[PDB]
């Protein structure tokens, strides 16, 4: 049933993301501190973070397959749309369900609500995002699953300003198969029952959770103060 | 308009 094409995809966005996920966190000594101790006193860390993760997001993009064989353009309305939910799904693997919070390695860079709230969101946000951690958590998803997930989501043909719909429709195809039969030949039951239906519902979760980090972000950015503390890159990325 | 940063990124 799993064909050696699907074997293949696989074993590549295994390795991609073994490539861009970097489990020891050695990287955030280099981003701004953060600052706990109202003023948004975690933007400036939170920040860099964000900034970090989407060049990884990219970094993993440019290895799905298919992916390089779209238009510039195409490339960037995905990655440009994408980007958030790919760091909302990334992020899971930190995340904890002791303390619901991303614990990444150290009790510096352990981030709960409080900390999000410190860049500037609220809970119109933040309540449905820790939903959406402990749903994904709940899944417990296979590494190759995870992978998956994360592909079929860059390579979305509904978003917005993409050219060549049919191309994005075709290469995602190929990994939503992917995914359907992986689940049917290697996910031992009960583990998974509507397993690939309870996927696609975080993407559609995903696009809410977009919808209002957009909201807030755009709202946030506004304040030519905040967007000091930005990135270049999240500008570009998110929005100017 | 122009994402040269992305477009980099992305070779
Ligand atoms: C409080 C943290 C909760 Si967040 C889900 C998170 C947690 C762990 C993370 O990283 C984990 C690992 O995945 C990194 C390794 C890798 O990805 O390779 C990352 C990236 C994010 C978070 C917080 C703030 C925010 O935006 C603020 C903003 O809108 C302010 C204007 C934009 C700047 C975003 C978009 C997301």
């Amino acid at each position: 049933k799993l064909s050696e094409e699907q074997q293949h995809i696989i074993a590549i966005l295994l390795d991609a993301h073994h490539k861009t996920y970097d489990p020891t966190y050695a990287d955030f000594r280099d981003f701004r501190p953060p600052v706990r101790m109202s003023p948004l006193s975690m933007l400036p860390h939170l920040a860099d973070l964000v900034s970090y993760s989407i060049q990884k997001v990219i970094g993993f993009a440019k290895m799905i397959p298919g992916f390089r064989d779209l238009t510039s353009d195409d490339q960037i309305v995905l990655l440009k749309s994408s980007a958030i939910e790919v760091i909302m799904l990334r992020s899971n693997q930190s995340f904890t369900m002791d303390d619901m919070s991303w614990d990444c390695g150290s009790q510096d860079y352990k981030y709960d609500v409080t900390d999000v709230s410190k860049a500037g969101h609220t809970l119109e946000l933040i309540e449905p995002l820790i939903k959406f951690q402990v749903g994904l958590k709940k899944l417990n998803l296979h590494e190759e699953e995870h992978v998956l997930l994360m592909a079929i989501c860059i390579v979305s043909p509904d978003r917005p300003g993409v050219q060549d719909a049919k191309l994005v429709e075709a290469i995602q195809d190929r990994l939503s198969n992917t995914l359907q039969t992986y689940i049917r030949c290697r996910h031992p039951p009960p583990g998974s029952h509507q397993l690939y239906a309870k996927m696609i519902q975080k993407l559609a979760d995903l696009r809410s959770l977009n919808e209002e980090h957009s909201k807030q972000y755009r709202s946030l950015s506004f304040q030519p103060e905040n967007s000091m503390k930005l990135t270049p890159l999240v500008l570009e990325v998110f929005g100017n | 308009k122009n994402h040269p940063m992305l477009m980099n990124l992305l070779k």
